[PDB]
RNA sequence: UUUCUUGCCGGAGGUAGAGCUACUGGAUGGCCGAUGGGCCCCACAGGGUUACUGACGUCAGCCAAACUCCGAAUGCCGGU
RNA sequence: UUGCCUCCUAAAAUGUAACGGAGGCGCCCAAAGGUUCCCUCAACCUGGACGGCAAUCAGGUGUUGAGUGUAAGUGCACAAGGGAGCUUGACUGCGAGACGGACAUGUCGAGCAGGGACGAAAGUCGGGACUAGUGAUCCGGCACCUCUGAGUGGAAGGGG
């Protein structure tokens, strides 16, 4: 890893709306990542006719 | 008439007129074939010549295969004019034959019919030839 | 014209040393580059005349 | 009419110039050539333009090194 | 005396996974992730060369090291395109910052993509390596959205030392990539 | 006697010939089928068919001063 | 049309004519030179945001069909092809021995010394993969040198 030409990688700390935290690296210097999606609480991630429409106005 | 799309040489030096044919010396696409006795410069005005020669006599029901393309250039000097100032213009297009060589090949039904379409080609050629079959 | 001749001296004795072309669009600074000097009998820095 | 060929480059008089078993003194030009047709071999240097010249003296020796062909120099017995 | 998040669920949990699925003869036959690649190809700098560096910018943002810089290796014309020209950004990333992106994108990144739908399956190569594109920069927490001039995509390829689709699928699959179901 | 002649030994070669699924070009007939083209479903999408067209590939028969995977006889250089 | 370079004609050493068949040159590069170290194309198959036959990315097949500043030929994958670090040998004094050949020209060269470049070292380097990019002699210009200086010291002029 070359000394300067990098941006610097801190340890991190992500948080969610859902209370979910992990630890991880990250570039962001504040080491402070909050987020109001994640992994836990995405829809996909957790699994979240004419003739019809013609009886619900007439049945 | 049967010309090269392109040719990488235009002004080539006379084919060669020496020695027996080593290749293409037997019937492999029809049952007849005429086959070669002489050298000769065959030109594409005589393969054309011979071609609907045979396709009149046999009319329809057959196939005529030919088996030499004429892609050699001879060239030819304007006329009247004095020797020297470069080599002429591209004129004609020929096949160097050699003897053995077969140059049409042909299939048909009737024996009979067929060799006298073959004998209506040979008299359009400069050379002498004779009709051969398939068979030792 | 475009590759002009171009004689370097030497900085130190002024010696006419050598005789050479560059492209003096490529090049319009005067070039410098070290060569052997005789007179001096070492290499010295030379620049174009 | 006129013809827009009518040049050519002097004969470059290439080639082999000493064949195999010639006695050869150091420094004499053995082929030359235009790419490495010979490469250098055994006591045989190659020229800037790609002529091969003896390192050594001896006898001229054609071989055969990984497909190259190569031209060496085999010493010779002293007398 | 450390482990990224991601790096230790693979050691202690997938791999087992793996080995009860397959049955593989051998340990070292187990497939693992060996480099992420992501390369951003702003062709549009074949005549605006001021976009390689916002390209360099975002990359070393959401990876954490400076990109190479790419050269066209061929003129074209209809791209106006010189051979010579810097035209790419791409960064490899190995070992703990490649655990730390994959697990960064499959937690936070991925999950932030506008009407994500999952990614498809059917993009392995073959010999069961994945490649999937992005067509904006926004999702990525590092990137400050005050400050994007433009959205500027990538391509994110995962190679595999599985030797097939469906081996490579089941690791990255454990490994937590949303897939479709086809 | 270093010249020449004959026998033998050591050498380089690309002609004659030949060969080309060994290259660069030319080129005959099959087979196979990208590619356009027509037409039917008809939406411009996904498809099913046609006396068209034929890449690429493959089977067999070929051609070249400036083609060569090959390759003499002679000639030439040296030794004896 | 006239000089130079490459191929074929040219008959397997060399050489070989024609108002025979084809092209190129009268440069270019301060790196495209020197050295040390590393690397392997083109094409095709498969996957991928814009992105298509073809831009950049990933995997596979691929021994050379790519690339060599620039014609052609002979070469070069062992690379002479691609990339990178440092550098000026694109040297001064020389040169055993050869190629070529009417002559004048032209061409190759190990090795020795000086003072250097790169390299741990062995070593390589007297321009560029190689063969064109050029013009005899006379007359004259400029810089330098422990030469000469028409009675002598200078100077002019003349030498190297
Ligand atoms: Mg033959
Ligand atoms: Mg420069
Ligand atoms: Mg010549
Ligand atoms: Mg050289
Ligand atoms: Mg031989
Ligand atoms: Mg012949
Ligand atoms: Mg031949
Ligand atoms: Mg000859
Ligand atoms: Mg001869
Ligand atoms: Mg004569
Ligand atoms: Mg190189
Ligand atoms: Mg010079
Ligand atoms: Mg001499
Ligand atoms: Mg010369
Ligand atoms: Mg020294
Ligand atoms: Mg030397
Ligand atoms: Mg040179
Ligand atoms: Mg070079
Ligand atoms: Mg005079
Ligand atoms: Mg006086
Ligand atoms: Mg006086
Ligand atoms: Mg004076
Ligand atoms: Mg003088
Ligand atoms: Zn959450
Ligand atoms: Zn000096």
């Amino acid at each position: 890893m070359k000394t300067g030409i990098h941006p610097e990688y801190v340890d991190t700390t992500v948080q969610c709306g859902c209370g979910h935290s992990f630890t991880t690296r990250s570039t962001k210097q504040s080491g402070t990542i909050v987020v109001e999606v994640c992994s836990q609480c995405h829809p996909f991630y957790t699994g979240k006719g004419r003739v019809a429409r013609f009886e619900k106005r007439y049945g | 008439m049967l010309i090269p799309r392109k040719v990488k040489h235009r002004k080539q030096h006379h084919p060669e007129q020496r020695g027996i044919a080593s290749g293409g010396t037997s019937v492999s696409f029809g049952d007849y074939g005429i086959q070669a006795l002489e050298h000769a410069y065959i030109t594409n005005r005589q393969i054309e010549s011979a071609r609907i020669a045979i396709n009149r006599h046999i009319k329809r029901g057959g196939k005529v295969w030919i088996n030499i393309f004429p892609d050699r250039p001879l060239t030819k000097k304007p006329a009247e004019t004095r020797m020297g100032s470069g080599k002429g213009s591209p004129e004609w297009w020929v096949a160097n034959v050699k003897p053995g060589r077969v140059l049409f090949e042909l299939s048909y039904p009737d024996e009979k019919t067929a060799r006298d379409a073959l004998t209506r080609a040979i008299h359009k050629l400069p050379i002498k030839a004779r009709i051969v079959t398939r068979e030792e | 014209d475009v590759r002009p001749k171009i004689t370097l001296a030497c900085e130190v004795c002024k010696h006419r040393n050598y005789i050479t072309k560059k492209n003096r669009r490529n090049d319009p600074d005067r070039l410098e580059i070290k060569k052997f000097c005789p007179n001096c009998g070492t290499h010295q820095p030379h620049k174009e005349s | 009419s006129s013809s827009r060929n009518g040049r050519d480059s002097a004969a470059q008089r290439l080639g082999v110039k000493r064949f195999g078993g010639q006695v050869v003194k150091a420094g004499e030009i053995l082929v030359r050539q235009r790419g490495t047709h010979f490469h250098p071999g055994v006591n045989v240097g190659r020229g800037g333009d790609d002529t091969l010249f003896a390192l050594a003296p001896g006898a001229v020796e054609f071989g055969a090194k990984r497909g190259r062909k190569t031209v060496n120099i085999v010493p010779v017995a002293r007398p | 005396k450390a482990l990224p998040r991601l790096k230790q669920r693979y050691r202690e949990e997938i791999r087992e996974a793996l080995q009860q699925e397959f049955n593989y003869a051998n340990v070292m036959q187990i497939p693992g992730v060996v480099k992420v690649v992501v390369n951003m190809g702003v062709g549009d700098a074949a005549r605006d060369a001021k976009l390689i560096n916002g390209a360099i910018n975002d990359l070393a943002l959401i990876t954490g090291q400076k990109p190479e810089v790419r050269r066209a290796r061929k003129s074209i014309a209809q791209f106006k395109l010189r051979e010579g020209m810097p035209i790419g950004a791409r960064v490899t990333l190995r070992g703990d910052r490649m655990w730390e992106f994959l697990d960064r994108l499959i937690s936070i990144a991925l999950p932030r993509i506008r009407d994500f739908r999952g990614l498809s399956p059917k993009q392995f190569d073959g010999t069961g390596n994945y490649t999937f594109g992005l067509n904006e920069q926004s999702m990525f927490h590092e990137i400050d959205v005050d400050s994007i001039d433009r959205p500027r995509g990538m391509d994110i390829t995962v190679v595999t030392t599985a030797t097939n689709d469906a081996e490579g699928r089941a690791l990255l699959r454990a490994l937590g990539f949303p897939f479709k179901e086809n």
